[PDB]
């Protein structure tokens, strides 16, 4: 009989909670697993296996201690990285990555200047807070 | 002084930041000014990033009246630690030595909120409000250094 | 040792008691020379040592 | 019962009485605001019984249970001033001022310890 | 139960107020 | 009092006003 008693200290799930969690539980690896129990199966040279937005070739020049079409492959290349091999941007149309991408830089520009005074003033800043 | 100049090497004296202060301090109970100056212009080229007890150094510069330099030491103090109550102290000494002394006031306070148990600030405050043709703050202000340090 | 009676005397200094306090942190001196911390709270609390007998032997 | 006959101007029994919630007492729970109130009423009686070094005591022993109480300063610099340890007494009483700025006495017996260690 | 807080003595201003006299007198008898 | 003030004013300033009467330093 499926085990339920991690899932809730007390001994006792009604049956609602019980096929909730179950049918949960079976998708949530189902995707994980795949791009049958919980309880009968938990499992499945540089050491670093991955970093978001690292490819293999990226690791690999770590381990180094490192017109059209081609602007395509940098406008899918960028969204690769920042969106962590999303698979839909296969599926989205050619002319809506241009703005997406527009929107990225000019939102990671501003990123840059926010992680980047006389005696008399700068004192009070202290005094007043 | 004279074990100083006796028991103490020149080479241990000269460059020792902890003697420099012990110096200076003694210099200053002697009302030696300037002396004592000329010694904590080392100190601070040993390192100009410290604190300890630079309110020795603001009570000489305070009657030296030289303006440039007190705002040079409480600019590099704050911006070091704003928290250590001496920064906020030289800041108050070098207000009074300006002018005004309400703000100052105000500064020697909150210096003392940071640390209560800092005597030389009460002190510095009583003194301060004497300056204020005011005595029963004055005096209040005194009793409540004296109990902060039994033997000032 | 030398370490318990000096934070003794540093506690009664919290305290305010000054004779025990100063007789552990004589104690905590004698036993080690260089701590230099228990020297410090002596002199601040007034209290007197002898400082030739003790550093000698 | 101590605090009545002390109120009732009858010390001696009011001691005893007060020793015995003491010494009851004594081996359980220093903290909690009862040992504290026996030794000040101890310390009371035994200033106003005129025996002074067991009260200094006492009132030492709640002074380390409890630093925050002007009151307590104030009875430590009377006891000091009533002897001749004015250093204790000042020092006791600028902490009373410390604790408590707007003090009545405090004012006059500091006056008064100063211009005695002045004359001294 | 609910114990009421024991009762404090207080040190009187006429009692310091004699001492201080008496210091007085004290000091001026040398 | 400031009955009337110049040239038929209606209000009155005072800029100054003190009373006075008879009757080589640490830091």
């Amino acid at each position: 009989q499926y085990d339920y008693s991690p899932f809730c200290e007390r001994n006792t799930l009604r049956e609602s909670r019980i096929d909730s969690f179950l049918k949960a539980e079976r998708a949530a690896h189902c995707l994980v697993f795949h791009k049958y129990r919980p309880d009968i199966d938990i499992m499945c040279s540089m050491l670093l296996e991955s970093v978001p937005g690292c490819n293999k070739e990226d690791l690999e020049r770590l381990s180094r201690r490192e017109r059209l079409d081609d602007i395509i492959n940098h406008e899918t290349n960028a969204l690769k990285s920042f969106w962590n091999d999303s698979g839909l941007v296969n599926s989205l149309q050619s002319h809506h990555l241009h703005e997406e991408y527009l929107l990225l830089q000019e939102e990671l520009k501003n990123v840059y200047k926010i992680k980047c005074e006389s005696l008399r003033d700068k004192c009070r800043r202290h005094y007043s807070n | 002084i004279r074990l100083f100049e006796s028991q103490i090497p020149s080479h241990i004296k000269d460059t020792m930041p902890w003697c420099l202060v012990q110096l200076g301090k003694l210099h200053f109970e002697i009302i030696n000014y300037d002396m004592s100056l000329k010694y904590f212009n080392r100190l601070k080229d040993l390192q100009p990033a410290r604190v300890k007890d630079m309110e020795i150094f603001s009570t000489l510069l305070w009657h030296l009246h030289d303006k440039v330099k007190s705002s040079n030491l409480a600019n590099g103090l704050m911006d070091t630690m704003p928290n250590k109550p001496e920064t906020w102290c030289c800041i108050g000494n070098l207000l009074s030595l300006q002018k005004d002394h309400d703000a100052a006031i105000k500064a020697f306070e909150k210096a003392t909120q940071l640390d209560p148990n800092f005597a030389y600030a009460y002190t510095l405050q009583g003194h301060e409000h004497s300056s204020n043709d005011s005595s029963d703050s004055a005096k209040t202000c005194y009793r409540k250094a004296l109990a902060c340090d039994p033997q000032h | 040792l030398a370490t318990l009676n000096c934070l003794l005397g540093n506690l009664y200094m919290k305290l305010d008691h000054s004779k025990e306090g100063a007789f552990y942190h004589s104690e905590a001196l004698a036993i080690n020379p260089y701590l230099w911390e228990s020297y410090e709270a002596i002199c601040k609390m007034r209290a007197t040592v002898d400082l030739k007998r003790v550093f000698f032997d | 019962m101590g605090v009545m006959y002390f109120k009732k101007n009858e010390f001696v029994k009011a001691k005893k009485y007060l020793k015995k919630a003491l010494e009851v007492v004594k081996d359980l729970d220093p903290s909690s605001r009862t040992t504290i109130s026996i030794q000040l009423n101890l310390g009371h009686t035994y200033r106003k019984l005129n025996e002074n070094e067991i009260a200094i005591k006492c009132f030492r022993c709640v002074l380390e249970k409890n630093d925050k109480n002007s009151e307590i300063h104030c009875s430590l610099g009377y006891l000091y001033l009533k002897t001749k340890k004015l250093q204790k007494a000042i020092d006791h009483l600028h902490k009373s001022l410390y604790l408590k700025p707007n003090n009545s006495s405090a004012t006059a017996l500091l006056k008064n310890a100063l211009e005695l260690n002045v004359t001294l | 139960m609910i114990r009421r807080a024991p009762t404090t003595l207080q040190l009187s201003h006429d009692d310091v107020t004699s001492l201080i006299d008496d210091l007085n007198e004290q000091k001026l008898k040398q | 009092l400031f009955p009337v003030n110049h040239e038929n004013g209606k209000d009155t300033h005072l800029r100054g006003i003190r009373l006075y009467v008879p009757s080589a330093i640490l830091r």
